[PDB]
């Protein structure tokens, strides 16, 4: 004969509770399992459009659950979803509607997949710098476009960085490809003869005067 | 080098002037100029910051867009060539409107401004021509690449604004306004300057009573309530004009976070704190200070002393100014091409990376420290994160920044030393904290930010040896009352341990100019051996002819004659005002018997007078003439400031 | 390919679906237990499991925990650690962490004896607040004992903090209990009292 | 009230004792002496702040514990009568040792100490029964509860302490120290004076720039460098001594949170951040605070008017006291019980939660503008959140504490009105901020935060017109070089808008006793006001007339028609009836022989010609520490002699 929601809650208004309860320990899941190697923004994006799809349908009893202590659990779990989402910049990928990932960086993906099967085909590391220079060169060059493009509407979103983070780790280091750079002598030369003019200058200025 | 008279000759025709302006416009005036020259100032500087802002910007995409194009093909010696060739091209037009046009604005004008405020008129140092080639040679050599700041000559520049509005005319174009015609007098003029020169200090550093103070130190008068009054609400506009302007240029106009045109930060990170088991660890660094800063003042008197003499030709000085931009550029080169260790861009730190031979996600961290502001480099060696700097880099880039600003100082361009002052003593200043984050074991007190700004304000306190205005306005841009202590410690450790050896920057370019420049502060030395003997006195009702040859000597300049009628004094007249007479509103037009005209009441002291009592008489009031009397009022020596500097 | 760029090894893959199946369910149990407050009673031992689970992978420490500028093992955990002493749930328990505290205990269920004699001595509210105030005094007492004991040690339990703002705004107001304070006459007349007293001293020192 | 001589006496004597120093110790002594005067000035403010925090805890602990226990029993009248005794027994003991003991110990002393440092000495304002007196009484009359502060005693407690230190001698203790000997002169004890006045300021605020630039507009003299060098030096002495015994205190020792007694915080959180089109705005408040500060200030100029002329006797000025800190409490205590909102915690916003009639997890809510320190209140004011205050309780305790706070000023007790208008004007700035936040809607720029601070510069200002030192000290205890600009249009607009009505109540207060007070500059000839009787003194003087001429003119000049020769004072004649005259430098006590006085008189005193103007002879008589200043014809004959009360008059 209590009143409601002061002792204990209403029945449809704990349905919302429960509902949102299991679609918020699903994406904690998903976002554990791809987590290191880093799927993050490429499998988690059904279940994130649905976590903030169900927090909405809780503010139009919203009071008897957002608002009725000092450490609300249900607004600080959805902000943590929201920094973490905001972090990731999975809104850089995922183009403009939230329903499929973009057609800017599938063709990321598939140019990555394409250059790991080449380096792992193609396998000292001398025959992976040769012969396998072309895939890397034009991995790096649509990223630097991707990433120069995406500044004019600071980070991509986290999978394509960590794609590319991990084709820099595993072609800079574990495989040691490099240029020679043989420009040495003439930037010695052009600089010792740039550094004696202050010599020239101050020593016939100072005998004939 | 020519006097000031700052006090009035309160003459008859003074006193007509004043009663029927008295029977009240002309204080209200003074609010509405001081007001000008504060929002003047703050534009000038926005002005400067834009223009260097997008000018630099310019350079270095056409310097990294040329050696990240030859770094994989070969010949990178191109790029070193251009980069050379780029500044000597600057710094080809910032040194030929100097050393050809007008040698004044050569340096930055603080020693000019000091020596307008003591009293002496170098003979071009508030004019037109001064700000425009000054103005635009701070920006050539500041692109240019030199290794100079930009916050020295804003001190000049807003002087020669403040002695141009207040006189409102142009000399140069010949056109007249009679708006200010009351201004004209000379004590007033002096007295603009003075805010002028503070608005400088508050729009350059962002602090407004450090320039208040800058202003009361130089030009030591008696304290006037209603000028300080005037001057801080110059400096408080100056600094609101700038603030305001920067943030609707950048974007967002409710973010005044641009105070001056370097701005430290705040320091409220709680790992910031000091303790008291660290003080005498700050009395270290104000000797490590000084003997830096003798050490700078050494070789810069030597270099000075080797251009007064074999180069003074304005064709060599020229040269000499381009050879100094294209050495800089090549050393700078050197530096980032055999520089081993880089950086994975952490975030908006580098602003023009270069990944030169570094892997793909790796920018080279020597060509951070150059290619880059040095304000962003002395903000950025403050409140950093620790393990963000090499020491072999800070090592090479402190030891070859102190040579490059010790040698670029005496040129002929338009050039500041507080700048890369604060460098040079921020960036040994973080080594010393990074080697006490090394014996503690990284604990919380040697944090190695904190001692980068200790380690600035000792080589910028031992280089330029002025303090309570430079301490005042380290408070007020660290924005922390708890700081002022340290940083109080540090400058008069520097001070005292610097005057040791070698004088002060300033002070040292004052005196090798033969200027008659007066100091703050010997009882047993009376007035009878400071006066002049030989005085040629006016008489009151004096025959004209002898007045023709009074003036007429061409053997000893006079520009202060007292009038007598025994021969007892009754008063002073001027040259300037006598010749007005041989041909008060028609003294004022001519501004760049002779009872009713004379100074009716000249400061006098007797003979048996001591010099720190004529001293403190002669500076607080501004005088250019005192004449010494006998027991009577009759004349014996008079005293013209000479005779006060040369003891 | 070489381990930890690509993929990863097996061992350390499977220390990683064991954290994900631990912060699910304790996502799940404090979203369960949000709002009628039984957060720091229900789930303890699951954030025991999950803050054991962390410290058995950090002492392949570097091939799960920094190898990412976005480290999401690393950053949950500060959340499920955060919102632990936000709710002061050190309180509820004991020293050992293994059970509830001796003092929680014998609050909540002097806590559900208060919300038992509500709800049975009900048929207004005039009976409510007869017969049933014994309880209420006792419980806040207790409310107050145990806040001062713990500021001993330097807010409570966020599970004990919850039932005493529901039965201090259970009785407060819905029931507007209250107490009639006959105390209006004699106030206003000492107050008239000694405001009078300067308008004497003023007068006769004015006079005399 | 006598003056002293700033200018020195550059005798035979001083001259032939410069030597054998100069043949460099008391350079390094002055320094010495401030850093002492820096250390004492800190150790008493932390000793002030820690009493007044144990024992107005004890009372609120005492006055809270019996008002929580008579609630529900229903002896409410009973714990009236506790309060409004507790407050008339500390003011009581807190009054008769004013009115009784000492009355220069009354009040602040900031026109005592601006009246010294013009050269006027009021007879006992530097001792050290002073000094404990003022230090006790402030201690009894915050404790008390009266609506006073706390912080305007330290300039007078500060420059004290300057004024005792400097001598090395206690002419108290009956001692003597030989140890300083030097400094024993008005050209040296007004600097150390003025010193000691800074770190007041210093340690009172937590802005040394302040207190120094508080120095140099009272004692406005010539600029001498290693003066304000010093100055400086013992104001960061004194704001760093106090913020390490209180971070010792607290038990910390790192953070340093304490600059001075009050701290506003940090005003840079972005929403602090102002506009220019409410510059304005700005100016607008500038006026509210100029009328009421003149309200203030004339309701308090008839109210001393009556207190002079009609409650003088000390029995009868303890008694006053007594009934105001009765008044106080039972204004408070019906402010209290006949409010009606409630509040819970807010993690320290009350530091004696009272519960009286609220709702059991709840507490009073005018009960928190009392039982705080005014220091909490203002703090509170301003960085709050928005819907922190009840325009109505806020709007209530702002009408009441202002004529609290205009009763109480001139009462005999030591006190201070900076904490009281601060108050006043945070309060009524954060109503300000309420309803610019009411019209706009729920703004942004319309922060009740920002325009407290603005409200509480406004008041003061208003009340204590001061612009130039008051700016600086609002400019750095707030740390934000941006708020200058609003703050300073704001006190100027306030002086201007309160000098068409009324004076400044530090200056009114200087009037109300017959003070001669030089002030900035002039507001008429050198003949016009100089005194033509003024009995010069030959050199070979016979004695018996200088017996006679001194048995009011405590100086002589020396003459000889009769030419000038230099002047002789009233001292140094009763010391010949270097180190002699400084022997008997504290308290100056036939017929026929000669005086030879050609070796002691001043050789070369200032002078001013007969037609020299009145802006030039008050030049330099107000720069220059001058007492005389001699009026010479054109065959330097002496006529008339110009005096501070030759000067003041005009
Ligand atoms: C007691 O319950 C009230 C409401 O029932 C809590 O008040 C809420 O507090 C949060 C933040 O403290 C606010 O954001 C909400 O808006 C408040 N709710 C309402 C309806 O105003 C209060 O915090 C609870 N107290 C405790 C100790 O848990
Ligand atoms: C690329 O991978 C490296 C690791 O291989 C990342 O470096 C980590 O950065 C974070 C924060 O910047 C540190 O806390 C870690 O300790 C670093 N890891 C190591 C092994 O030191 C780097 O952030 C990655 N970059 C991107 C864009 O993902
Ligand atoms: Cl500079
Ligand atoms: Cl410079
Ligand atoms: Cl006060
Ligand atoms: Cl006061």
């Amino acid at each position: 004969s209590l009143p409601p929601d002061l002792p204990d809650l209403d029945p449809e208004c704990r349905e919302l509770l429960l509902d949102f309860a299991n679609s918020s320990a699903e994406l904690t899941g998903c976002l554990v399992r791809s987590a290191r190697p880093v799927r993050l923004c490429q499998t988690c994006y059904p279940l994130f459009q649905q976590v903030v799809s169900k927090m909405d349908n809780i503010s139009r009893c919203a009071r008897s659950l957002l608002m009725a202590d000092r450490m609300q659990i249900v607004v600080i779990l959805s902000e943590f979803f929201n920094t973490t989402w905001q972090e990731a910049n999975c809104a850089n990928c995922l183009t403009n509607n939230s329903e499929e990932l973009s057609n800017s960086t599938v063709y990321f993906l598939n140019l990555f997949n394409h250059t790991l099967t080449c380096f792992e085909h193609n396998l000292n590391y001398s025959e992976v710098c040769k012969n396998c220079r072309e895939a890397y060169k034009t991995l790096s060059s649509l990223y630097s476009e991707m990433q120069k493009m995406n500044e004019l509407e600071t980070h991509l979103c986290i999978d394509v960085e960590d794609a590319m983070n991990i084709t820099r780790k595993l072609w800079s280091r574990t495989f040691n490809c490099s240029v020679p750079c043989s420009d040495t002598v003439p930037v010695i030369a052009v600089s010792v003869f740039i550094l004696f003019l202050p010599v020239v200058f101050y020593l016939s200025s100072f005998l004939h005067s | 080098y020519e006097s000031l008279d700052y006090d009035n000759s309160e003459n008859q025709l003074f006193l007509e002037e004043e009663r029927r302006i008295n029977h009240r416009t002309v204080e209200i005036k003074r609010w509405v100029i001081c007001a000008l020259i504060g929002i003047l100032t703050g534009l000038v500087a926005c002005f400067i910051d834009i223009v260097v802002e997008n000018l630099a910007g310019l350079k270095y995409r056409v310097i990294k867009g040329n050696i990240d194009k030859f770094t994989e093909k070969g010949g990178l010696s191109f790029s070193l060539l251009l980069w050379a060739t780029l500044n000597a091209a600057f710094v080809l037009v910032g040194s030929v409107i100097v050393a050809f046009i007008e040698p004044v604005a050569a340096g930055s004008g603080i020693p000019q401004i000091k020596c307008f405020l003591n009293g002496v008129k170098i003979p071009h140092v508030v004019r037109l021509k001064t700000l425009v080639i000054k103005v635009s040679g701070v920006i050539l050599s500041v692109v240019g690449g030199l290794a100079v700041g930009k916050e020295g000559p804003m001190i000049h520049s807003g002087s020669v604004i403040a002695a141009g509005i207040s006189q409102g005319r142009s000399t140069s174009l010949k056109r007249d306004f009679k708006i200010f015609e009351y201004f004209r007098r000379d004590t007033e003029k002096r007295d603009f300057v003075s805010a002028g020169a503070a608005a400088g200090v508050s729009a350059a550093f962002g602090a407004p009573v450090g320039g208040v103070l800058f202003s009361l130190e130089e030009g030591a008068s008696f304290w006037n309530q209603f000028l300080t009054w005037r001057i801080f609400f110059a400096s408080m506009i100056s600094t609101f004009t700038l603030n305001f302007v920067l943030s609707i240029y950048h974007g967002n106009m409710w973010d005044l976070s641009s105070p001056g045109l370097i701005n430290f930060g705040r320091f409220d990170s709680e790992k910031m704190a000091y303790t008291i088991h660290e003080i005498p660890v700050f009395i270290a660094m104000g000797v490590v200070g000084g003997v830096l800063g003798a050490v700078f003042n050494a070789l810069n008197y030597w270099l000075t002393m080797f251009r007064i003499r074999y180069i003074h030709r304005p064709c060599l000085q020229v040269i000499e100014a381009v050879l100094v931009a294209a050495v800089t550029a090549t050393v700078a080169f050197v530096l980032i091409y055999s520089s081993r260790d880089c950086q994975p861009l952490q975030g908006g730190s580098m602003s023009y990376p270069l990944q030169l031979f570094c892997a793909d996600g790796e920018y080279n961290s020597m060509a951070a420290a150059f290619f880059n502001t040095p304000e962003k480099s002395v903000v950025s060696l403050f409140h950093d994160p620790p393990g963000s700097y090499n020491p072999l880099t800070l090592g090479l880039f402190t030891l070859v920044y102190f040579f490059l600003a010790c040698w670029t100082y005496g040129l002929t361009v338009s050039a500041g030393v507080f700048i890369p002052s604060l460098l040079i003593g921020a960036a040994w200043g973080r080594l010393f904290g990074i080697s006490l984050s090394y014996l503690t074991g990284a604990a919380i007190w040697a944090d190695p930010g904190k001692y980068a700004l200790m380690g600035a304000a000792a080589q910028l306190g031992g280089i330029v040896r002025m303090t309570l205005s430079l301490t005042v306005i380290m408070m007020e841009a660290t924005s922390n009352v708890t700081y002022g202590f340290p940083i109080m410690l540090v400058l008069m450790t520097a001070k005292i341990v610097g005057d040791v050896f070698i004088e002060g920057l300033y002070d040292m370019h004052i005196q090798l100019q033969s200027v008659p420049f007066l100091h703050w502060e010997s009882h047993s030395l009376t007035a009878r051996e400071v006066m002049s003997t030989p005085v040629t006195c006016l008489r009151r009702r004096e025959k004209v002819g002898v007045i023709v040859d009074v003036l007429s000597d061409t053997a000893s300049n006079h520009n202060g004659f007292p009038v007598v009628e025994p021969a007892r004094l009754q008063g002073l007249i001027l040259r300037s005002q006598l010749i007005v007479l041989l041909k008060l509103k028609d003294f004022r037009d001519a501004y760049p018997d002779l009872s009713e005209f004379m100074n009716p009441s000249p400061y006098t002291v007797p003979q048996e007078a001591s010099l720190p009592r004529v001293f403190k008489l002669f500076r607080a009031l501004g005088l250019r003439h005192l004449v010494v009397v006998d027991n009577r009022n009759q004349v014996v020596g008079l005293v013209t400031r000479k005779d006060l500097a040369r003891y």
